[PDB]
C-alpha cells in the first residue's frame, strides 16, 4: 500500500501546479467575461431610461 | 511602439503611435508589431486597416489603393483614398458594395469592413 | 516449424505497419501544414480549403489502412500456413 | 492477455449511457444556452 | 510485469459486460447531468452568469462557429447538441483518470478502483458507430436514400472512386482508435510508472497526469471537430 | 517454439513503435512549423488557427495511436501462438 | 526447408509494402501540399491545378501498386520452389 | 528460451529508442526553424510565439515519452514470459 | 542449404523494392510540388514544363526500375547458386 | 545464453547510436538553416536569434544524450543477464 | 559454410541498391525541384539552369553507381571466397 | 561466443555509421542549403554568414565524429567479449 | 564459424555504404537545390555561389568517402576474426 502515497504526492503536486498557474488565468478570464456582460447589461439599461 | 503614417495621395490621413497595426496584403493578413523586418506589400481591394494604441481604441480606417511599407522608421500606408470609421454612412457603404464597378463594389467592401459589418 | 513462420509474419507486419506510419505520419502533416498556412493567410478561405486536403487525406490515409488491411492478412490469416 | 479489441455487450451499456447524456443535454442545456444567446 | 486490459465482468443479458468501464461511464455520464441541471437552475439571461454557464456557453458557441462554418446552423440544428454532448463527455471521461485511485494490490501489482472509459474498445466504438450511423443516415436524409450511397461513391473526383469508399471506411475506425489508443497508452504508463519506488515515482506520475489533462481535452476536441467535419461532408450539396 | 515467437513479437512491435514515433513527430513538427508560422505572420490569429492545427494534429497522432493500439496486441496479447 | 523460406517471404513483403506506403504517403502528401496552396493562393486555378496534381499521384500511385503486386508474389506465389 | 526473448527484446527496444529520437529530434528541429524564423519576423512576438512552440514540442514530446516508457518495458519488464 | 540462400534472396529483394519504392514515390512527390506550384503560379506554362519535369521524373523512375530489374535477379535468378 | 544476448545488445546499441545521430543531425541542421537564413536577411539579429536556436537545439540534442545513455546501458551494463 | 555468407552477401546488397536507390531518388526529387521552379519564374533561364542541375544530378548520379558497382562487388564476385 | 558477438559488433557499428552519415550528409545540406541562399541574397554577407553556419556544421558533424569514435569501440575494442 | 562472422561483415558494409548513399544523395539534392535557386534568381552570381557550394558538397562527399573507407575495412580487411 505504498504506490498509493507515491501516487498521492504525484496528485498533490499537479493540483498545487493547477492551483498556481492554470487557476489564476481561467479565473481572470471568466472574470473579465463575467464584468463585460455586466457592463453590457448596465449600459442596456442606460439606453434605456435614456 | 511603432509610427504609423498613413498618407492620401493629396493629404496626410492619420500619424501618430500604435503597437499594433493589422490590414490584409495581397498574400493575405498581416499583422505588424514594433520591431519588424522591412517590408513592401499591396493591400487588397477592399482593404482594411485597424490601427491599435495603449490607451485609445482601435482606430479602423477604409484605404482604397493601398501600400503598405514597413521599415526601421515604422509602418507607412500609401493610399488613393481612405476613410475613417466614425465617418461612414452605412447606408451607401452598404448599397455599393453591391454595384457591378468593380473598383466602387471594392470602396463599398472596404468602408463595411470599417464600420464593423462583414 | 510454425513459429519461424509466425516470427516472420510478425516482424512482417511490424515493417508494414511502421511504414504505413511514416507515411501517412508525415503526408498529412505536409498536407496540413498547407491548410494552415492557407488558413492563416486568408481565414474565409477555410472552407474552400477543405476540399483539396481532404482529397490530399484522403489519399495518404489510405495508404495506412490499405497496409493496415494487409498487416492483418500477414498476421491474423498469414498467408502462409 | 485476451485479444481486448473485440467488442463486449458494452458496447450496448455504454450506448445506452450516451444516448441518455445526448438526450439531457440536447434537452436541458443547449436550448437554453441558445435561447440565452 | 505489467498486466493489460483485463476487466471486473459479469453477465448481463448472455453477454459479457465489464463492470468498469459501465461504472466509470456512468459515472462521467452522472457528472455531466449534475452539470446540465446546475445550469438549469443557475441559467440567467437577464443578470450576470455564474461559472457552470460560462462554460457550456463557451462550449456551444464554439461548437455553434464550427457547424456554421462546416454545414449551416440553419441546414443542421441536431449536430449542435451532438457535437457538445460528445466534447463534455469525453472530456469529463478522460479527465476522471486524473484522480488518486491508483491503490497498489491486494496481492502482486498494481490496480485502480477506476479504469478510465476510453481505455476500453466498447466505449470508442459505440461513440464512433453511433456517430457513423448518424452521420449516414443525415446524409440519406439530406440527399436520399439511393443519392446518398452514389455520392459515398462518388466523392469530389469520381474517377477515385475505390479510394473515397476506403475512406468512408476509414471514418469510424479512425475516430474510435485515435482515442483508444491514446487514452490506453496513459493506462499502461500508469502501470508501468507504479513499478518505480514510491519516492521517484511521484516526479514521472505528476508529468504523465498534467500532460494528459491537455491530452484528454485535446482528445474531445478532435472528436467533436471530425464528428462535424464529417457532418458536414456527408450532407453537402 | 514460443521464445522465437516471442522475439519475433517485441521485434515486430518495436517496429511498429519506431515507425509511428517517426511519423508522429515529423508531422507534428510540421504542422506545428505552420501554426507559429501564421502566428508569427499576425500575432493575432491564435484562436482561429487552432482549429486546422488540431484537426492535422488530429489525423497525425491517428496514425501514431492506431500504431500504439497494434503495438501493444502484438506485445500483450500476441495474436499468433 | 520450406519454414524459413516462407519466413523470408514474409520479412520481404512487409519490407516491399512498407517502402511503398512511405514513398506513397509522402509523395502524396507533398503532392497535396502543392495543391492546397495554389488554391489558397490562386482560388480560380483549382480546376487547371488537377490536371498536374493527378499527373504527379499517377506517378506516385504507380509506384506503390507495382509494389503492392509483387509483394502478392512474395507470399501468394513465392517465387522460390 | 530466454536469451532469444532477451536478444529480441534489447533490439526492439533499440529500434523504440531509434524510432523516438528520430522523431523527437526532427520535430523539435522543424518547430525550432519555425520559431527562429518567426522570431527574426516579428522579434516582439517571441512571448506570443512560445504559446504555439511549446504545444508542438509538447505533443512531439508526449510521443518520445511514451516510446521510452514501452523501451523500458521491453527491457527492464519484459511482456513475455 | 539453398533455403538459406532463399531467405536471403526475398529479404534483399524486399528492401531493393522498398528502397526503390521510397525513393521513387518522395522523387516524383517533390517533382510535382515544383510543377503543380509552377503551373499555379503561371497558367499558361504547363506546357513549358514538362520538359524539365519529365527530365527530373525520368530520372528519378530509372532509379526505380533498375531497383526492380536488379530485384527480380535476386528472386528469379538468384545471383548464387 | 551469453553470446547471443550480448550480440543483441550490441545490435541495440548500434540502433540507438544511429537513430540518435541521424535525429541530431538533421534537427540540427534544420534549425541552423533557419538561424543562417535570419542572420543572412538582417545581420544585427545574429545577437537575439541565438535564443531561440539554442533553446531547440537544446532540445535536440538531449534526444541524443538520452539515446547516448541507453547505448552504453546496452552495451556496458547490459540489463538482462 | 556458403549459404551463410551467400545470404549475408545477398541482404548486404540488397541494402546498398535500396539505399542508393532513396538517397538518388529523393535527391533528384529536389534537385529537379529547384530546376521546374527556376525554369517556372523566368523561363529563358533554361539553358543556364542545366549547368547548375547536371552538376548536382551528376553528384547524386554518382553514388548511385558507386553503390551499384558495390553491389555487384557483393553478390557476384563475394569478397569472402 | 566469439563468432556471434564479432558479427553483432560488426552490424552495430554498420549501424553506427549509417546514421551518422545520413545524420551529417542531411543536416551538412540543410545548413549549407541555407549557406547558399543567404550568399545568393547577400553576396557581401559571406564572412558574416560564416558563424552561423560553422556553428551549425560544428554540431552536426560532432554527432558523425562521435558516432565514428562508438563504431571504432564496437569493431576494434568490443566492449561485451 | 567464420561465415557467421563474414556475413555479419557482409551485412554491415551494407549498411554502411546505404547509409552513405542516402546521406550524399539527399546533401547534394538540397546543396544543389539551393544552387540553382541561386543561379536562377540572378545568373551573375553563377561564380560567386560556387564557394558555398563547394564547401556544402565538401563536407557531404567527405561523409560519403569515409564510410566507403570503412566499408572496405569491413569485407576486405575485417576488423575482426
Ligand atoms: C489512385 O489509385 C490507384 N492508382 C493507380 C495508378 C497507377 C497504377 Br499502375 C495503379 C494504381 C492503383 C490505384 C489503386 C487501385 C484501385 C483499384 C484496384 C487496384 C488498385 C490503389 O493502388 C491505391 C493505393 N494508394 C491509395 C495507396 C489501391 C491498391 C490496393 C487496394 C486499394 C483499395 C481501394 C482503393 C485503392 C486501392
Ligand atoms: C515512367 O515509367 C518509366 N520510366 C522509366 C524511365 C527510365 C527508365 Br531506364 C525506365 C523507366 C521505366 C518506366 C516504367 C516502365 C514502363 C514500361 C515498361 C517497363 C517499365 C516503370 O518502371 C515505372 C514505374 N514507376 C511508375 C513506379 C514501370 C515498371 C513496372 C510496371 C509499371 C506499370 C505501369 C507503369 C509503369 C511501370
Ligand atoms: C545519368 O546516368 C548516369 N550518370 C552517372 C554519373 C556519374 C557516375 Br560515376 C555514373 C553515372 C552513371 C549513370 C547511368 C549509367 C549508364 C550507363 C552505364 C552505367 C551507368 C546509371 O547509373 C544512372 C542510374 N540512375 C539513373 C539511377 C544507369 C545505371 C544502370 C542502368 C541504366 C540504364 C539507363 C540509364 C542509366 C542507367
Ligand atoms: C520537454 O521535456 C519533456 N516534455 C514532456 C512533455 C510531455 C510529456 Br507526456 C513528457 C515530457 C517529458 C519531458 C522530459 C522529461 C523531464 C523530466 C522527467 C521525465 C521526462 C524528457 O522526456 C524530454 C526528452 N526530450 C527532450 C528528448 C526527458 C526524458 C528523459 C531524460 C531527460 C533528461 C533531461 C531533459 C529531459 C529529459
Ligand atoms: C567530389 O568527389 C569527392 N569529394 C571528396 C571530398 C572530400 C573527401 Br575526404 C573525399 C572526397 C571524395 C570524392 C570522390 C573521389 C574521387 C577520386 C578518388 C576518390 C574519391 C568520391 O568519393 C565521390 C563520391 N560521391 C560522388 C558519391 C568518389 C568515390 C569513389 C568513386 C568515385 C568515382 C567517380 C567519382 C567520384 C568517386
Ligand atoms: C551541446 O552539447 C550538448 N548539449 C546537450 C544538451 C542537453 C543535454 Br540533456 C545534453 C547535452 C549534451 C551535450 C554534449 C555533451 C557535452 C559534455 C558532456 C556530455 C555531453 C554532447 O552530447 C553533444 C552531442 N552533439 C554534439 C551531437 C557531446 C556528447 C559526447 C561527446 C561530445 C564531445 C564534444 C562535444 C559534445 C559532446
Ligand atoms: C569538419 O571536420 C570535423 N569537424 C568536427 C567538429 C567537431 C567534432 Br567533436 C569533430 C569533428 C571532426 C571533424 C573531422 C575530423 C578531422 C580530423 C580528425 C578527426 C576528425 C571529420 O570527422 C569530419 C567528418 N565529416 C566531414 C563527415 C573527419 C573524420 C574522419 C576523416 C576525415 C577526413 C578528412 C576530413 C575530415 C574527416
Amino acid at each position: 500500500m505504498s504506490t498509493f502515497i507515491g501516487q498521492l504526492f504525484g496528485f498533490a503536486v499537479i493540483v498545487y501546479l493547477v492551483w498556481r498557474f492554470i487557476v489564476p488565468l481561467v479565473g481572470r478570464l471568466m472574470s473579465a467575461r463575467q464584468d463585460t456582460v455586466r457592463q453590457q447589461l448596465a449600459d442596456a439599461a442606460a439606453a434605456a431610461d435614456r | 511602439e511603432l509610427n504609423v503614417e498613413i498618407v492620401a495621395v493629396d493629404r496626410n490621413i492619420w500619424s501618430g503611435t500604435a503597437k499594433f497595426l493589422f490590414t490584409r496584403t495581397t498574400v493575405g493578413e498581416i499583422g505588424i508589431l514594433p520591431r519588424h523586418i522591412p517590408l513592401v506589400a499591396q493591400l487588397v481591394d477592399d482593404a482594411m486597416v485597424r490601427v491599435e494604441r495603449e490607451g485609445e481604441k482601435d482606430l479602423r480606417i477604409a484605404v482604397d489603393g493601398g501600400f503598405l511599407s514597413v521599415t526601421e522608421e515604422g509602418v507607412s500606408i500609401l493610399a488613393e483614398s481612405a476613410e475613417f470609421e466614425s465617418e461612414i454612412d452605412e447606408a451607401a457603404a452598404k448599397q455599393d458594395s453591391e454595384s457591378d464597378d468593380p473598383r466602387i463594389a471594392a470602396r463599398g467592401r472596404a468602408r463595411l469592413r470599417a464600420v464593423g459589418a462583414i | 516449424m510454425d513459429p519461424t513462420i509466425a516470427a516472420g509474419a510478425l516482424i512482417g507486419g511490424g515493417l508494414i505497419m511502421a511504414g504505413g506510419a511514416i507515411g501517412a505520419g508525415i503526408g498529412d502533416g505536409v498536407a496540413g501544414n498547407a491548410l494552415i498556412s492557407g488558413v492563416a493567410r486568408q481565414p474565409e478561405a477555410q472552407g474552400r480549403l477543405f476540399t483539396p486536403f481532404f482529397i490530399t487525406v484522403g489519399l495518404v490515409e489510405a495508404a495506412y489502412f490499405i497496409n493496415l488491411a494487409f498487416m492483418a492478412l500477414f498476421v491474423f490469416a498469414t498467408p502462409v500456413k | 492477455s485476451s485479444n481486448f479489441l473485440i467488442p463486449n455487450g458494452t458496447f450496448f451499456v455504454v450506448l445506452a449511457i450516451f444516448l441518455v447524456v445526448l438526450a439531457v443535454i440536447g434537452t436541458f442545456v443547449v436550448p437554453p444556452i441558445l435561447k440565452v444567446l | 510485469q505489467i498486466e493489460v486490459g483485463e476487466h471486473h465482468t459479469a453477465t448481463w443479458l448472455g453477454m459479457t459486460v465489464n463492470t468498469d468501464t459501465v461504472l466509470s461511464t456512468a459515472i462521467a455520464g452522472l457528472i455531466v447531468i449534475a452539470l446540465a441541471f446546475y445550469l438549469r437552475a443557475k441559467v440567467t439571461s437577464t443578470d450576470v452568469p455564474g461559472g457552470v454557464q460560462l462554460f457550456f456557453e463557451a462550449i456551444t458557441i464554439q461548437m455553434r462557429n464550427q457547424v456554421e462554418s462546416a454545414i449551416g446552423m440553419r441546414i443542421a440544428p441536431f449536430v449542435l447538441p451532438l457535437a457538445v454532448t460528445i466534447f463534455v463527455f469525453i472530456l469529463i471521461s478522460n479527465w476522471l483518470a486524473v484522480l488518486p485511485v491508483q491503490y497498489t494490490d491486494k496481492h502482486g501489482h498494481t490496480t485502480e478502483l477506476l479504469k478510465s472509459a476510453a481505455a476500453d474498445i466498447n466505449y470508442v466504438l459505440a461513440l464512433a458507430l453511433f456517430v457513423f450511423v448518424c452521420y449516414h443516415t443525415a446524409g440519406i436524409w439530406r440527399r436520399g436514400i439511393v443519392g446518398h450511397p452514389i455520392k459515398l461513391l462518388k466523392g469530389h473526383v469520381t474517377l477515385l472512386a475505390p479510394i473515397n469508399l476506403v475512406e468512408e471506411v476509414a471514418k469510424p475506425i479512425s475516430l474510435s482508435l485515435r482515442l483508444f489508443g491514446n487514452i490506453f497508452a496513459g493506462g499502461i504508463l500508469v502501470a508501468l510508472i507504479a513499478l518505480f519506488p514510491p519516492y521517484i515515482m511521484w516526479a514521472p506520475n505528476a508529468i504523465w497526469k498534467a500532460f494528459d489533462l491537455f491530452v484528454g481535452a485535446i482528445q474531445a476536441f478532435i472528436f467533436a471537430l471530425l464528428t462535424i467535419l464529417y457532418f458536414s461532408q456527408a450532407m453537402e450539396l
